[PDB]
């Protein structure tokens, strides 16, 4: 640590010191007495900024909760979160790229440098009320948003036997000690495996028939052709499934 | 178009703006569906949840299926070098040591997947009430079913989830006025039915609340209560009575 | 506190989580509910506060002839609840709570640096600096299964609390999005009585 | 550090579980506070009806 002076009152009796949680936090010099502080020096992970690499290749290194000054080394720039070495600060206020801590977000801009600088949350904008003053719209417009939600997982489903001792007597029978550390575990994975399906049969099961369109679209001028399935194709999903299916890999 | 004049009518915009405009938003409604088959077409990253449970899960896999090179303090990770090696009487600790090991792997293994599959759970539900109660019928939970009035949604799967697209409704084009709580016309007050009161600077008149359209005041979309100086913010004006022209002839 | 137990600091800064409350209040007050679908309105407040009555089945003639009444009202009732807060230490049950828990899981991690765990010290350095090599290995082995065993209990411990606090942000989101920007209709889902 | 060698990645996925966490930490927040596009702010007259 940094043993540094203290002025903590040691009674002529006492000899080392402690905290809250048995932690070393002050001695006597045993040559000549004196008593002084322990305090360790500081860590904190380096953390690697960086745009994509598909984009550029200059990197911000953060060093987490460290003074800028025991940092070994530019443009050297202290925050509330730790020393920031790679981006040049900044007075403008822009969104949020790349996250730091306590209102730093950095990113890639303009020959080019990264930039660390204070966020921002949004246009300011008054509304300019009044006791008599009221704002109506006129036009309206139509959007279409779009949830993206889980709803199942890979039912996966382990032997326990084969996994822990694959095909050997003594591990069998060394296994046979835990007594019911196995199919205490295969009960927990078939309970997560049935309540997917279970998940499935909620999410899309809400309906008790099989409905079918007819033939004629004549849906006040709509289009859905894009949502509703297509004959032609080989599995009858419709067009915007299809789009999806192709994206996760 | 008539399922369509009941889903407005349900956030107050009485069906005549629909069945008024029916080409004007049958070209907004597929422009929108357009724009977004194009971003879905576009950018890879729109399915971030759905990629991140599988590779969670993959992840998880994979280092249950790598811990199994570890030695965990045994001389081999090679189960039948071991077994090759060793007589019993040593092979017994050796062993002992590798199932200890590779068994608390797979805990901590099933415990992750089980604390994963609760939150997959709780997805799921919400997906659930998602479903029943917007694609089955029309919400009023403002922003449970994309941002903006609510009219509709169209489930789409997706490899284990589902997607929405929640038809929003948004007012764009707005226009300052001048309000007044009521209307002193024979020195009783004369409220909305519904809407508020507005006027362009020399006329009063009664609208919607949601997409600017004046009505001349007649009395029958305006109801007594009272008399006109207990109101605060009151101001004169006419109102006129309908039957007149129906008594004079 | 010092043994690698770091605390990262919340992105938004708590003059950050100033301003957003701010806004909501502003838009809540001057604009109603329309901030909330598309761009803020503005509106008289007593007009806003008789769409939000006609919302209950109370025609507004009631607000519009109540109005120096129920600004008295809701006063003295903004009044009682700065007193309650600035009286009863034991209002804040569930934050305070929060803080304890994690506090309490942190200082039990911290301690068990100094159990045995079976081994003939705790403090590392001194069979590090007492044994040579060939049985160093078994006393730091015994240590190293101990706390790191510990270790895993507390990150497991850690896992299901963040997820009851994603189940309360939830609710907590949901409440914000139908009660502050709008008004809610589900019974006793915002205070007791008609909201 | 050597002895911590041997027990695979019983230190990364600890610290992969509770980066988890904080970065949902901050999504929480997200989900919380930030339902508001702008940043409004109130006139200096209050002449809130009483």
């Amino acid at each position: 640590g940094v043993l540094t002076e203290s002025n903590k009152k040691f009674l002529p009796f006492q000899q080392f010191g402690r905290d809250i949680a048995d932690t070393t936090d002050a001695v006597r010099d045993p040559q000549t007495l004196e008593i002084l502080d322990i305090t360790p020096c500081s860590f904190g992970g380096v953390s690697v900024i960086t745009p994509g690499t598909n984009t550029s290749n200059q990197v911000a290194v953060l060093y987490q909760d460290v003074n800028c000054t025991e940092v070994p080394v530019s443009n050297v720039f202290q925050t509330r979160a730790g020393c920031l070495i790679g981006a040049e600060h900044v007075n403008n206020s822009y969104e949020c790229d790349i996250p730091i801590g306590a209102g730093i977000c950095a990113s890639y801009q303009t020959s080019q440098s990264i930039i660390a600088y204070t966020m921002s949350l949004g246009a300011e904008n008054s509304v300019a009320y009044s006791n008599n003053s009221i704002a109506i719209p006129t036009n309206f417009t139509i959007s279409v948003t779009t949830e993206i939600l889980p709803v199942s997982m890979t039912k996966t489903s382990v032997d326990c036997t084969m996994y822990i001792c694959g095909d050997s007597t003594e591990c069998s029978n060394l296994l046979l000690q835990y007594g019911s550390f196995c199919t205490q575990l295969n009960r927990a994975l078939t309970g997560i495996a049935v309540e997917q399906d279970k998940n499935t049969q909620e999410v899309f099961a809400q309906v008790k028939q099989i409905y079918k369109t007819p033939p004629i679209k004549d849906f006040g001028g709509f289009n859905f052709s894009q949502i509703l399935p297509d004959p032609s194709k080989p599995s009858k999903r419709s067009f915007i499934e299809d789009l999806l299916f192709n994206k996760v890999t | 178009a008539m399922q369509m004049a009941y889903r407005f009518n349900g956030i107050g915009v009485t069906q005549n703006v629909l069945y008024e405009n029916q080409k004007l938003i049958a070209n907004q409604f597929n422009s929108a569906i357009g724009k977004i088959q194009d971003s879905l077409s576009s950018t890879a990253s729109a399915l971030g949840k759905l990629q991140d449970v599988v590779n969670q899960n993959a992840q998880a896999l994979n280092t249950l299926v790598k811990q199994l090179s570890s030695n965990f303090g045994a001389i081999s990770s090679v189960l039948n070098d071991i077994l090759s090696r060793l007589d019993p009487p040593e092979a017994e600790v050796q062993i002992d040591r590798l199932i200890t090991g590779r068994l608390q792997s797979l805990q901590t293994y099933v415990t992750q997947q089980l604390i994963r599959a609760a939150e997959i759970r709780a997805s799921a539900n919400l997906a659930a009430t998602k479903m029943s109660e917007c694609v089955l019928g029309q919400s009023k939970r403002v922003d449970f079913c994309g941002k903006g009035y609510h009219l509709m949604s169209f489930p789409q799967s997706a490899p284990h989830g589902v997607v929405f697209l929640h038809v929003t409704y948004v007012p764009a084009q707005e226009k300052n006025f001048t309000t007044a709580p009521a209307i002193c016309h024979d020195g009783k007050a004369h409220f909305p039915r519904e809407g508020v009161f507005v006027s362009n600077g020399t006329h009063w008149f009664v609208t919607q609340r949601n997409f600017y359209e004046p009505q001349i005041i007649t009395t029958d979309n305006t109801f007594v209560s009272g008399n006109c100086d207990v109101v605060i913010g009151i101001v004169n004006n006419t109102v006129y009575d309908p039957l007149q022209p129906e008594l004079d002839s | 506190k010092f043994n690698g137990l770091t605390v990262l600091p919340p992105l938004l800064t708590d003059e950050m989580i100033a301003q957003y409350t701010s806004a909501l209040l502003a838009g809540t007050i001057t604009s109603g509910w329309t901030f909330g679908a598309g761009a803020a309105l503005q509106i008289p407040f007593a007009m806003q506060m008789a769409y939000r009555f006609n919302g209950i089945g109370v025609t507004q003639n009631v607000l519009y002839e109540n109005q120096k009444l129920i600004a008295n009202q809701f006063n003295s009732a903004i009044g009682k609840i700065q007193d309650s807060l600035s009286s009863t230490a034991s209002a804040l049950g569930k934050l305070q709570d929060v803080v304890n828990q994690n506090a309490q899981a942190l200082n039990t991690l911290v301690k068990q640096l100094s159990s045995n765990f079976g081994a003939i010290s705790s403090v590392l350095n001194d069979i590090l600096s007492r044994l040579d090599p060939p049985e160093a290995e078994v006393q730091i082995d015994r240590l190293i299964t101990g706390r790191l065993q510990s270790l895993q209990t507390y990150v497991t411990q850690q896992l299901i609390r963040a997820a009851e606090i994603r189940a309360s942000a939830n609710l907590a989101a949901t409440k914000m999005s139908e009660c502050v920007l709008g008004q809610s209709k589900r019974v006793d889902f915002c205070g007791k009585g008609y909201h």
